[PDB]
C-alpha cells in the first residue's frame, strides 16, 4: 500500500512541477503584463491545489520513510513555485504586480508550512521530526528572501509595507510551527537544534525587515518595521523558552540563554538604528 | 624615512585595490618597523581580500597583540576562522569584537551562525 | 500545545481580516466596475481559504475553550467577508455584479457553517454545543 | 634618491585626490630638500583643498620666495587670504597674479569683490 | 630596499596610466638595479605609450638581452621599428615573437604588412 500511495504522490508532484515551469515559460516569453499576471496566479493556484492533494494522500502513509518523501514533495513543489513567481514577477518597472507576487509567495509558504507540520506531527522519531523542522525553516527563508529581493528591486517606495508585514507573518507562523513540532522532542540534542532553527529564522526575518526599513528615509515604514522586529523577537524568545524549559542538562540551557540574549540584542540594535533614521 | 614611505605606498595601493602592491609595500614597512600595528592589520586585510586566510589570521593576530582594542581586527579574525570552518574560534572572536563594539550587527549574526555550525 | 495552535489561528484570522478590509477599500475608492468585481471575488476567495486553514489547525484542539475560540474566529471572519461584499457590491445601478454578490455571500455562509459544525461536533458540553448553534444561526441570518 | 621618491609618491597621491597621503609624502620630500618650490606649492595646495587655509598660506608663501613668478601661487595665496576675510591681502596678491598673467579672469573678479568687502 | 619601493611606485603609476611618474620611478629602480628586466621592459612600455619610440626601442632591447624569451617584448620591439618605418627590423622581430608564441595573431598580421612595405 505505501508504495501505491507514494507513487501517486510522486506522480502528482511531477505533473505539478512541469506545469509550473510551462506556465512560467509561456508568460516569460510575452510582452503582455496580463499574461504574466495570469501565470503568477495560476502557478500559485496550482501549487496550492497540488499540495492539498498530496497532504490528503500522505495521511495514509504510516511509515516514516514514506512520510518523509511526501514532505519533500511538498517542499520541492512549494519552492519551485516561489522561484517561478519571483522571476516571472520581477522587473515590470516595479510598478506592476509586485503586490500579487508578494501575496502569492507568502500564501504558498503558509500553505506549504502548515501542510508539512500537519504531516510531520505523525513522525515518532526525532531524526524525522528534525528533517521536517529543516524543511519548514528552508521554506520560510526562501519566501522571506524572495519577498525581500523583490522589495529592494523597487524604484520607489511602493508596497514596501506589504513586504514588511509578509515577512513578519511568515516568520511568526514558521516559528510557531517549529515550536509545535519541536514540542514533541525529548532529547536535548534535538531541542537544541529546534532552538537554533527558531533563532536563526527570527534573525533572518529581523535583518530582512531592518534592511528594507533602513534603505531610505521612511518614517511610517520605520514605525511598522520597529513593531515587526520587536514582535518577532517576542515570539522567537517565547518559543525558545518553552522548549528550553524541557532541557535538564544545564549546558544546553546556558546555550539557550546565549541565544535569547543574541536575539534581544539584534532586535534592540536594529530598532535603535531605525529609530534614529 | 623609508619606513614611512613604504607605509604610504602600501596604504595608497591598498586604498586603490592594488593588493598585490600593497602587500609588498607593507612587508617593507613592517620589516623596518615591526611595531606598526596598523600596517600589520592592513597587511592582514590585503591577504583576506585575496582569500589568503591563513596569512590574514597570522597578521591580524599580531596587530591585535600590539592593539587589543581593535574591534574590527577581532571581527575579521573571527571571519577568517569562520571561513575556514573553525567555528569555535569564530565564536570567541566575534564575542570580543562585540564587547568592544556592541553595534556590530554583522558580528551578532555571524556569531549566531557559528553557534549553529558548532557541534 | 493548545496555546500554539490557538495562536496560529488568531494570527491567520487577523491577517485575513485586514486583507479583506484593504481589498474593500481599494475597490471602494474606484470608479471601475472591474476593480470591484475583483475585490468581490478576492474577498470571498480569501475568506474561504482562511477558513479552511483554520479548520485544519482547529482539529488539533481537544479542549473546549480553544475550540470555541476557533469557532469564533471562523464566524467573525465569515461575517466580515459578508459585510464587505454587501457594501462593496451594492448599488451598481443594481444591474452589475448582483449575481456575484449573491453567490459569494451564500457560498461563504455555506463554507463557514459546515466548518463550524465540523468542529462543533467535538464538544462534549451542552453549553459549548449551544454556542456553536448560535454561531451557525447568526451566520445564516446575516447571509 | 629618497627625496625624489617622496616627491613622486606625493604627486601621485595628490593627482588622485588622496590629499592625506600627498601631504605626508610632501613633508618627507621637503624635509630632505627644502628648496623644492614645486613641492612647497603642492603641499600648500593639498592643505587648501582640505580647508586648511593657515597652512596653505604659509606654504604658498615659501614656494613664492623660491619662485616669485608663480602666478598661480600668487592667485591662490590671494584666495586663501580672501577666504579668511583678509581682503587687503587678497587684493595685493590678486594684483600680482594679474601682473604676471593678465588673462586670469577669476583674479580680476575676485579682485573687484575684495575691493567691495574692503573697508 | 629603495630599489623595490622605486619599482613598486613605478608599477603602480604605470598601471594607473601615469606614465610620467612611472618613468621617473623606473629610472630610479633601474639605476639601483640594472638587472631588473621587468623594469626595463615597463620602462620601454611607458615610452612606447607616449610615442617615444626611440627610447622604447633601446629599453626593450635591454630587457630582451636579460630575458630573450619575452615574446611580448619582441613583439613590441617589432612594433616600434614598424612605426618608424623600419620594416626590415619589424619583420625580424615579429618572427621571433611568433616562434616564442605562434598564437600572436597581431604579429602575423603586422608581419605580413611589414612584408608589403618592405622593398
Amino acid at each position: 500500500i505505501e508504495e501505491v500511495v507514494a507513487e501517486m504522490i510522486d506522480i502528482l508532484a511531477e505533473s505539478s512541477k512541469k506545469s509550473i515551469e510551462e506556465l512560467a515559460r509561456a508568460a516569460d516569453n510575452k510582452t503582455t503584463e496580463k499574461a504574466v499576471a495570469e501565470a503568477i496566479e495560476e502557478i500559485a493556484r496550482l501549487a496550492t491545489a497540488a499540495i492539498q492533494l498530496i497532504e490528503a494522500l500522505a495521511k495514509n502513509l504510516a511509515s516514516e520513510e514514506f512520510m518523509a518523501r511526501a514532505i519533500s514533495a511538498i517542499a520541492e513543489l512549494a519552492k519551485k513555485a516561489i522561484e517561478a513567481i519571483y522571476r516571472l514577477a520581477d522587473n515590470h518597472t516595479t510598478d506592476t504586480f509586485m503586490a500579487r507576487a508578494i501575496a502569492a509567495i507568502a500564501n504558498l509558504a503558509v500553505t506549504a508550512i502548515l501542510a508539512i507540520a500537519a504531516l510531520a506531527s505523525n513522525h515518532t522519531t526525532e531524526e524525522f521530526m528534525a528533517r521536517a523542522i529543516s524543511a519548514i525553516a528552508e521554506l520560510a527563508k526562501k519566501a522571506i528572501e524572495a519577498i525581500y529581493r523583490l522589495a529592494d528591486n523597487h524604484t520607489t517606495d511602493k508596497f514596501m509595507a506589504a513586504a514588511i508585514e509578509a515577512i513578519a507573518l511568515l516568520a511568526t507562523l514558521a516559528i510557531l510551527a517549529i515550536a509545535l513540532l519541536a514540542s514533541n522532542h525529548t532529547t536535548e540534542k534535538f531541542m537544541a537544534r529546534a532552538i537554533m532553527a527558531i533563532a536563526i529564522l527570527a534573525a533572518k526575518a529581523i535583518e530582512a525587515i531592518y534592511r528594507l526599513a533602513d534603505n531610505h528615509t521612511s518614517p511610517t515604514y520605520i514605525e511598522k518595521a520597529i513593531e515587526a522586529i520587536e514582535k518577532i523577537a517576542r515570539k522567537a524568545i517565547k518559543a525558545i523558552e518553552m522548549l528550553a524549559k524541557n532541557i535538564t542538562t544545564e549546558e544546553y540551557k546556558e546555550k539557550a540563554k546565549k541565544i535569547i540574549d543574541i536575539i534581544r540584542k539584534l532586535a534592540k540594535m536594529a530598532i535603535k538604528k531605525l529609530e534614529d533614521n | 624615512e623609508e619606513a614611512e614611505l613604504a607605509y604610504l605606498l602600501g596604504e595608497l595601493a591598498y586604498k586603490l585595490g592594488e593588493y598585490r602592491i600593497a602587500i609588498r609595500a607593507y612587508r617593507i614597512a613592517l620589516k623596518r618597523d615591526p611595531n606598526n600595528a596598523e600596517a600589520w592589520y592592513n597587511l592582514g586585510n590585503a591577504y583576506y581580500k585575496q582569500g589568503d586566510y591563513d596569512e590574514a589570521i597570522e597578521y591580524y593576530q599580531k596587530a591585535l597583540e600590539l592593539d587589543p582594542n581593535n574591534a574590527e581586527a577581532w571581527y575579521n579574525l573571527g571571519n577568517a576562522y569562520y571561513k575556514q570552518g573553525d567555528y569555535d574560534e569564530a565564536i570567541e572572536y566575534y564575542e570580543k569584537a562585540l564587547e568592544l563594539d556592541p553595534e556590530n550587527l554583522e558580528a551578532l549574526q555571524n556569531l549566531l551562525n557559528a553557534m549553529d555550525k558548532q557541534g
